[PDB]
């Protein structure tokens, strides 16, 4: 029984890490936005050069 | 132009700082979860 | 939604300063679509348009 | 941004076009802590 409640504690800890990697500031959506904006600016600047 | 390249230096520094603090917070979270897990394994050894 | 509104704002600022006879509209909008729909390629964003 | 507007006024007074504008808003994005302004301002100075 103590083994079972230990595994449920591990599951809740995994849920906490996943909510942290979603709710932290520099998440994947930040880098998607940066790559899009930087790619557009980079292409236009390439044309001017 | 000199002002803009100064600003882009600040932008690079800010990007590095943000990624670094997120790594540190993740590390502290892993440590606390390890503490809870070692408590559970102690109780299991007592029952053994 | 505020997220689709953020898409609208990003594409609005992004494809501001556009002329039709300079270049293709689709190739111009393709990076913001590739980022906001999180698409890996740019030919995929061409395809879906 | 203030100095780039100074340069835009200098361009509008050298050649004669008051309606012609280059510095557009939206370079600052507060919902992403204002990353990547240097790119937009460098591109817009290049256009001028």
């Amino acid at each position: 029984v103590l083994q079972k409640t230990g595994l449920k504690t591990q599951q809740e800890q995994t849920q906490a890490q996943l909510a942290f990697l979603q709710r932290k500031f520099s998440n994947q959506a930040l880098y998607n936005w940066l790559r899009g904006r930087l790619a557009a600016i980079y292409f236009q600047f390439y044309d001017l050069v | 132009r000199s002002m803009v390249t100064q600003l882009i230096q600040f932008g690079s520094t800010l990007q590095n700082i943000i990624e670094r603090q997120d790594a540190e917070s993740l590390n502290a979270l892993l440590q606390n979860q390890a503490k809870e897990l070692i408590l559970t394994t102690l109780s299991i050894q007592d029952k053994t | 939604t505020p997220e689709i509104q953020n898409l609208l704002d990003t594409v609005y600022n992004g494809l501001q300063n556009f002329d039709k006879n300079k270049t293709k509209l689709l190739a111009a909008i393709a990076p913001y679509i590739a980022a906001t729909l999180q698409l890996p390629s740019e030919n995929v964003a061409h395809s879906i348009l | 941004v203030a100095r780039c507007l100074m340069a835009e006024q200098a361009y509008r007074w050298e050649t004669n076009d008051s309606s012609a504008r280059f510095i557009k808003p939206g370079a600052w994005q507060g919902t992403y802590a204002g990353l990547l302004a240097g790119e937009t301002l460098m591109l817009n100075l290049a256009q001028m």
